[PDB]
């Protein structure tokens, strides 16, 4: 009796998040407010299975 | 749907005539513009006669 058995598993993730956060805000005496706000979240996931 | 085919990820059933890729993209735009205008004026007159 002869058995030969091969078994062979390969598992590959790839994640790649970016945050960018921007505010500006002028504020003078009691007269002018302007605020200003910008995000951005970007989030990849691969995944690769064998 | 005979073979009732699966997306990657497995969310949706799509049918077996039609392929899904992958395409995410974000697109996050606030704008906000304050205007703001103030003025105060104070007038005081004063007149004798003796």
């Amino acid at each position: 009796q002869e058995d030969h058995v091969r078994s062979s598993f390969l598992l590959d993730n790839q994640n790649s998040q970016n945050t960018v956060t921007a505010s500006a805000g002028i504020a003078f005496l009691n007269i002018v407010n302007f605020k200003v706000e910008t995000d951005y979240i970007s989030q990849t996931s691969l995944t690769k299975d064998y | 749907y005979t073979n009732c085919k699966t997306t990657e990820d497995g969310q949706y059933i799509i049918p077996d005539e039609v392929y899904t890729i992958p395409q995410k993209e974000s697109n996050l735009e606030m704008n906000s513009e304050v205007l703001e205008s103030w003025m105060n004026y104070q007038s005081t007159t004063s007149l004798s006669i003796n």
